[PDB]
C-alpha cells in the first residue's frame, strides 16, 4: 500500500550554495584621498587667514578705545 | 587539490605604493571595520524574551 517516505533532497537537488570569499573593494585611490585632505587643509587655512586678520583689526580697535579712555 | 591562502605579491608600481601609504596614513580598513560594526548595530537582535519565549525543541 504505502511507499517509502524519508528525508531526501527534492527532485533536481538543491540550488548552488555560495562559498567563495566576497570582500569587495569600496574604491578610492590614494591620490584622490590625499588631494581631498590637502584641499580641505588649504580651505581651512584660507578661512583662518581671513578670520584672524579681522580679529587683529578688532583688537586694534579695542586698544584704540582703551588709549582714548586712558588719560 | 590544494589552495594557497597567503601567496600573493604586492605590486611595486607608484600607484599601489601610494594606495598602501594612504591606507597606512588614513586608516581606511579601520573605518571599514567600524562601518561593518555600525551596519550590524542597525539590524534586529536575535534575543528571545525568556521566560515568556522559549527556544525551539523537538520530540
Ligand atoms: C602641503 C602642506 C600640507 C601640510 C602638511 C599636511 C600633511 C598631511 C598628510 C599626512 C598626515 C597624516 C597623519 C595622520 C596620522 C597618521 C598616524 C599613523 O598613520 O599611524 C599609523 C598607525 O595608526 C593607527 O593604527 C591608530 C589606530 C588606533 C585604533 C583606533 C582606530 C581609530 C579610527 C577611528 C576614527 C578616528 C577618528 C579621528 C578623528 C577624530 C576627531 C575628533 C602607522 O602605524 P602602522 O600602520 O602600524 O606602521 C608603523 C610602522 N611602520
Amino acid at each position: 500500500a504505502s511507499k517509502v517516505k524519508q528525508d531526501m533532497p527534492p527532485p533536481g537537488g538543491y540550488g548552488p550554495i555560495d562559498y567563495k570569499r566576497n570582500l569587495p573593494r569600496r574604491g578610492l585611490s590614494g591620490y584622490s584621498m590625499f588631494a581631498v585632505g590637502i584641499g580641505t587643509l588649504l580651505f581651512g587655512y584660507w578661512s583662518m587667514m581671513k578670520w584672524n586678520r579681522e580679529r587683529r583689526r578688532l583688537q586694534i580697535e579695542d586698544f584704540e578705545a582703551r588709549i582714548a579712555l586712558m588719560p | 587539490t590544494y589552495k594557497f591562502v597567503n601567496m600573493r605579491e604586492p605590486s611595486m608600481d607608484m600607484k599601489s605604493v601610494t594606495d598602501r601609504a594612504a591606507q597606512t596614513l588614513l586608516w581606511t580598513e579601520l573605518v571599514r571595520g567600524l562601518g561593518m560594526t555600525l551596519s550590524y548595530l542597525f539590524r534586529e537582535p536575535a534575543t528571545i524574551n525568556y521566560p515568556f519565549e522559549k527556544g525551539p525543541l523537538s520530540p
